[PDB]
């Protein structure tokens, strides 16, 4: 572990300090289909003519990124993504920008979002949830070892690749920080109490999120839900959680510690670090080495009739990609 | 059942991130 990290941190640091820029152009890609949309940009399936490879291209509207004050966050996402490298993080292949947009081309995951399979199936068996949680556990140990905080863990951001393993996406809130940070961001159902009460938080918010995920993966629903955000936040800070009758005793115990409103006793942020999680009962059956190598039996293998298949993704209206004749936000995004 | 309350709630679709 420590042997592995050390070297990994050295490869990251090099890239971190000298990020690669403009490694492609729009006209080298064939637009195929929008795979998701929202906030200030969208993600499209795309084909690279030189290699004939398919990629997921995230296009961000520079002007919209500015109206939503996400400039630094956006710079955080690309700089971090171009420098990291782990089996459960989706790979950033190319990045560039034009007059109107920012573009990040990444590896296309035909398998779709965990969210979709999770909602369709209802809930995962514990051995199934454990298999996915373990992968997240290792990704956070990797990330945190690099001083990175993820901040938006959820089924919607986890894709299943061809081997049934998870690929984390969306580094919009990722940030390299040593010490306390205060930015209010994330998704309601997953916000640590620290964030909602806006009291300066650290990596511990990621571990709390892992606790919400495991519960949702196993129960079929979030440990804290309601129609309006405010209602949800009152639940998160109450220090009250209920577990379906089917949750094993170890599973209940693991979650009690993970969903610990007392961030000075919450597993992961303790003296023993990630080992308080990796050496927990519910994980005793987990071969942590095996999982990193991907030699463990994947509980579910998504299906695709071929490369470029988008049946595992919903459909969205297809707007057009427009690049103004004038540069829009040069200075704000010069390092991208 | 909670599962029933969840499925009937307006929060079963993709949840948007928040910031400002
Ligand atoms: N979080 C959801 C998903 O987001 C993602 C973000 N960024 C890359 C990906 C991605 C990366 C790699 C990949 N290979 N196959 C599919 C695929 C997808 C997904 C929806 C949401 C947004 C979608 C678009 C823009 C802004 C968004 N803000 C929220």
């Amino acid at each position: 572990v420590k042997e592995f990290l050390a070297k990994a941190k050295e490869d990251f640091l090099k890239k971190w300090e000298n990020p690669a820029q403009n490694t492609a152009h729009l006209d080298q890609f064939e637009r195929i289909k929008t795979l998701g949309t929202g906030s200030f940009g969208r993600v499209m399936l795309v084909k690279h003519m030189e290699t004939g490879n398919h990629y997921a291209m995230k296009i961000l509207d520079k002007q919209k990124v500015v109206k939503l004050k996400q400039i630094e966050h956006t710079l955080n996402e690309k700089r971090i993504l171009q420098a990291v490298n782990f089996p459960f993080l989706v790979k950033l292949e190319f990045s560039f920008k034009d007059n109107s947009n920012l573009y990040m081309v990444m590896e296309y995951v035909p398998g779709g979002e965990m969210f979709s399979h999770l909602r369709r199936i209802g809930r995962f068996s514990e051995p199934h949830a454990r298999f996915y949680a373990a992968q997240i556990v290792l990704t956070f140990e990797y990330l945190h070892s690099l001083d990175l905080i993820y901040r938006d863990l959820k089924p919607e951001n986890l894709l299943i690749d061809q081997q049934g393993y998870i690929q984390v996406t969306d580094f919009g809130f990722a940030k390299r920080v040593k010490g306390r940070t205060w930015t209010l961001c994330g998704t309601p159902e997953y916000l640590a109490p620290e964030i909602i009460l806006s009291k300066g938080y650290n990596k511990a918010v990621d571990w709390w999120a892992l606790g919400v995920l495991i519960y949702e993966m196993a129960a079929g629903y979030p440990p804290f839900f309601a129609d309006q955000p405010i209602q949800i936040y009152e639940k998160i800070v109450s220090g009250k959680v209920r577990f379906p009758s089917h949750f094993s005793s170890d599973l209940k115990d693991l979650l009690r510690n993970l969903l610990q409103v007392d961030l000075t006793k919450r597993f992961g942020n303790l003296k023993n670090g990630v080992n308080d999680i990796k050496n927990h009962k519910w994980f005793a059956t987990t071969d942590w080495i095996a999982i990193y190598q991907r030699k463990v039996e994947a509980p579910f293998i998504p299906k695709f009739k071929g490369p470029g298949d988008t049946s595992n993704f919903d459909d969205y209206e297809e707007e057009e990609i427009r690049v103004s004749i004038n540069e829009k936000c040069g200075k704000e995004f010069s390092e991208f | 059942t909670t599962y029933a309350d969840f499925i009937a709630s307006g929060r079963t679709g993709r949840r948007n991130a928040i910031h400002d």
